[PDB]
Formats: structure tokens, C-alpha cells, sequence
């Protein structure tokens, strides 16, 4: 039952936010911190079930230039196609 | 078995698909393979993860109405996967990335 959670208010970029789920969710310590590497670690390398709690989005994808849309694209596709993954926004 | 870039690279080339010791994310769950777990070599002797669709959605390679592209792990033997990937095209152009997915090189 591996957790997650990212303070939106927090992010300040998006390699913020790719360092912030590279701890978060125990990635490789190569992490490419790029949409392609984290399609690649949320389908080949998380544990699961897994629970995603992304507070203050608004905020992130302010100072991450929509770019935090994409990452939560990413989560929401690797759930759409069996991930374990709960997403919450708050 | 046939796991490196030239070697991968080839064949794709040469046979239009992977070598027989690639199989997809879902091919391996369904044998026990478990991400988390890094027991791919235990559940599937031989095997790499390889031939799953890839997004390309940062647009790095190179995009065309019609083409996909797939994956494939490189340079991988036992427990949990490694950062090397081979990147191939619907029409064949083949590039491999070795720190994943930041940088890539065209060798085909």
C-alpha cells in the first residue's frame, strides 16, 4: 500500500515536481525526471496499489507551466490501463 | 539470447520485430512478474521487457501521422530493470537512450 503525496504549494518547477515523486514513490536512482521515464516507472518499477495524493494542484500548475497536467495525464493513463493507482486531488 | 543495441537493432531491422527473448509488461505480469519485486529473471529465465508501445508524447522522436513507436529494455539480465532502451518506429528508424528517456541517439 504505497502512498504518495505532493504540496502543490510547494512546486516550484517541474524538475520540483519530478525530484518531489522520484522520493515519493521510491523511483530509480536513474530517473530520466522527464513524462516518458515516469510512464516507465509507474509501469515497470512502482510498487502497488499505490495512493497518489496531489494536494494544492492549482498552485503546481502555476509554477509548472501546465506541465502538471501532463504528469497527472501520465498517472491517470497508467491507471487507465491497470496500474493500481488512486488519485486524489485535493 | 540477443539483448544489445547493434544486436536488437539488427534483427529489428532485419526480421521487422524483437528477438524471442522479448516480452511485454502484461506477457510478463502474467507469468508473476512483479515490478516492485525485480523477479522478471525469476519468473521468465531469459527475458526482457520489450515490444510495448511507447507515447512518445514530448515529441523527442521523430513524429509522423501513422507512425508508432515501441520499446524495448537493453542490456538487461537479472533483477530490476536498468535505464537502457531501444526506441524503434512503425517504418524502422531506430534510436536507443541509455540515461532513460532524457537523451536520445539514432543508430539506425
Amino acid at each position: 500500500m504505497k502512498k504518495a503525496v505532493i504540496n502543490g504549494e510547494q512546486i516550484r518547477s517541474i524538475s520540483d515536481l519530478h525530484q518531489t515523486l522520484k522520493k515519493e514513490l521510491a523511483l530509480p536512482e536513474y530517473y530520466g525526471e522527464n513524462l516518458a521515464a515516469l510512464w516507465d516507472a509507474l509501469t515497470g518499477w512502482v510498487e502497488y496499489p499505490l495512493v497518489l495524493e496531489w494536494r494544492q494542484f492549482e498552485q503546481s500548475k502555476q509554477l509548472t507551466e501546465n506541465g502538471a497536467e501532463s504528469v497527472l495525464q501520465v498517472f491517470r493513463e497508467a491507471k487507465a490501463e491497470g496500474a493500481d493507482i488512486t488519485i486524489i486531488l485535493s | 539470447v540477443i539483448n544489445t543495441f547493434d544486436g536488437v537493432a539488427d534483427y529489428l531491422q532485419t526480421y521487422h520485430k524483437l528477438p524471442d527473448n522479448y516480452i511485454t509488461k502484461s506477457e510478463a505480469q502474467a507469468l508473476g512478474w512483479v515490478a516492485s519485486k525485480g523477479n522478471l529473471a525469476d519468473v521468465a529465465p531469459g527475458k526482457s521487457i520489450g515490444g510495448d508501445i511507447f507515447s512518445n508524447r514530448e515529441g523527442k522522436l521523430p513524429g509522423k501521422s501513422g507512425r508508432t513507436w515501441r520499446e524495448a529494455d537493453i542490456n538487461y539480465t537479472s533483477g530490476f530493470r536498468n535505464s537502457d532502451r531501444i526506441l524503434y518506429s512503425s517504418d524502422w528508424l531506430i534510436y536507443k537512450t541509455t540515461d532513460h528517456y532524457q537523451t536520445f541517439t539514432k543508430i539506425r
